[PDB]
């Protein structure tokens, strides 16, 4: 699974994700990435996020919109947020993987609760960073 | 806020003990060239939607990642993708799942948002409906890598 | 405990000027009986689990309602059918889109969510994934209705 | 579009839709009845829903999931939640139709925004209430 997701000069917010799904899959299985507000969603007026990892938790759970939520009602932080779907709740119902997200104040979140998550981000006009392992 | 993107190409099970130096910056310069791409559109004023689009586009053509060229593989050796893109400024998202004769999924998800009064296609339903706004019909070979059918093999003997 | 079941048979298909005193006391006798079944069980101890996937099943059956037998047409005159069933309990899931040859999505669905390792699966591979577990093989004209048909062209 | 949800004796809620879709829908269309968070959904710590109507804007505001956040992280009411997303939310987006709801107290809500809603409910060892119209 792959994903992007991006705040423009307008101030606009979108995301993106595709995949082949999960090795070994049954023919016919659909994951999160394809659903709206499972592996990806995007809204103005909070966040913009795509997910990676055992995609079945992350449909149970509704992980992006549950980002979005968590902001929106739960008055919590990006990074508090991210914290608490991909490093308490999600492992807590037996998913791993990760998340990208940017919200329409320009913060930006890379949580994974897995050995790896191959990731990149970067202002417009800087310098990028990547990353593969944790820290 | 600052314009800004992030990517990423997948989370899982990466060993550091397993992997060398030269296979990590593989990925590292594939994903540094992915992002510098999406700064420079930002940069040049290209829409959220453009930008998340392209960059997916591209983490879809590299085959060291899970999307497009490079799938994984279903129990069947056979290939089914599936993509997603959201409008935050509309709310309008478009969707393929089960396809596996486009050979952009992320395209073809545009396409349903911007073209469809619909948000998700899938199977060969979504495949006709790409394929009559300018998708070309590829063989679901294209997709396919060593590197996941022994992953797929790898699985399968864990299994057994 | 403090039981209790609702139940639709969709919203907006629905006119008072366009439908008749007979149609509308069909749908209220259904929606009757479907949501007695589903109190009866409900007072019996079965399962919240067992009781949706009832209730559905029978509104499924049931030909005034836009599922299974009685479902609307594509723009190709084929049925294409979507259901889904989950579980607050344990937030399992499953469901099931774009099938044509089962006769009860709902039960393919209840498939899904208790003999896969999925949540979702469509179109041939749900449909294959649930003749392997014992499930019947139908044709999709057995779904097909006047009522809907005749809906198809008012639409053109 | 047909849906049910429960509470049972034990207090477990559950919920579960089915649909043929939307007539002259393109074929291969999916709607928000067969996706989780959208059409469907069930929380013991919240709510069991089943929604009807527009199903491309029930998915793009994931429906179903918003009642059950509004009410787990904002407090609202089951009632409260319902006038938001039905009455207020739906429409801003152009969209239409209603939903069933039981939330973990036994609290049932049958919300629309359309001329009607085919819709039943009773509780066990009672009397059961239909309805097609405005009430
Ligand atoms: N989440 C993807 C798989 C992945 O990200 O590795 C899926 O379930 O299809
Ligand atoms: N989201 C609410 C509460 C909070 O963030 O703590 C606010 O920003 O006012
Ligand atoms: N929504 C962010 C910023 C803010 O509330 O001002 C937070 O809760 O931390
Ligand atoms: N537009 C490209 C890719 C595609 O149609 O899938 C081509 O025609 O070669
Ligand atoms: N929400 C259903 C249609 C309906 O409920 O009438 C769908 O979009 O498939
Ligand atoms: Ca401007
Ligand atoms: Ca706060
Ligand atoms: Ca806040
Ligand atoms: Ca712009
Ligand atoms: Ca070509
Ligand atoms: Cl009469
Ligand atoms: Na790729
Ligand atoms: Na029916």
């Amino acid at each position: 699974t792959v994903g992007a997701v991006a705040l423009d000069l307008d101030g606009n917010l979108a995301a993106a994700t595709s995949t082949g799904g999960m090795t070994n899959k049954l023919p016919g299985r659909v994951g999160d990435s394809p659903l709206v507000g499972a592996g990806c969603y995007a809204n103005n007026a909070s966040v913009a996020v795509s997910c990676t990892g055992t995609g079945e938790v992350f449909i149970r759970a509704l992980a992006a919109y549950d980002i979005a939520a968590l902001m929106d009602y739960g008055g919590l932080s990006l990074a508090e947020a991210c914290e608490r779907v991909v490093m308490e709740k999600l492992p807590a119902l037996g998913g791993s993987g990760g998340l990208i997200a940017i919200d329409h104040e320009g913060n930006v979140a890379l949580p994974f609760n897995t050995e790896g998550m191959y990731r990149a981000w970067g202002y417009a006009g800087d310098t990028p960073t990547t990353g593969i392992y944790r820290e | 806020g600052k314009a800004v993107i992030a990517i990423h190409g997948g989370a899982g099970a990466i060993s550091r003990a397993q992997m060398s130096l030269q296979q990590e910056l593989r990925y590292i310069e594939a994903l540094s060239a992915i992002v510098e791409t999406g700064q420079k559109m930002l940069e040049a004023g290209e829409s959220a939607l453009d930008v998340v689009t392209e960059a997916v586009r591209l983490l879809e053509e590299c085959p060291l990642f899970n999307a497009g060229i490079g799938a994984v593989f279903t129990r069947d050796e056979t290939h089914e993708l599936d993509a997603c893109v959201m409008d935050g400024n509309t709310l309008k998202a478009g969707a393929v799942a089960g396809v596996s004769h486009l050979r952009n999924p992320v395209l073809a998800a545009r396409l349903v948002m911007e073209q469809s009064p619909h948000v998700m296609m899938i199977g060969e339903g979504a495949e006709n409906f790409a394929f009559a706004r300018g998708m070309e019909r590829v063989s679901p070979e294209i997709f396919s890598t060593s590197l996941r059918y022994e992953q797929l093999l790898a699985a399968r003997k864990e299994g057994a």
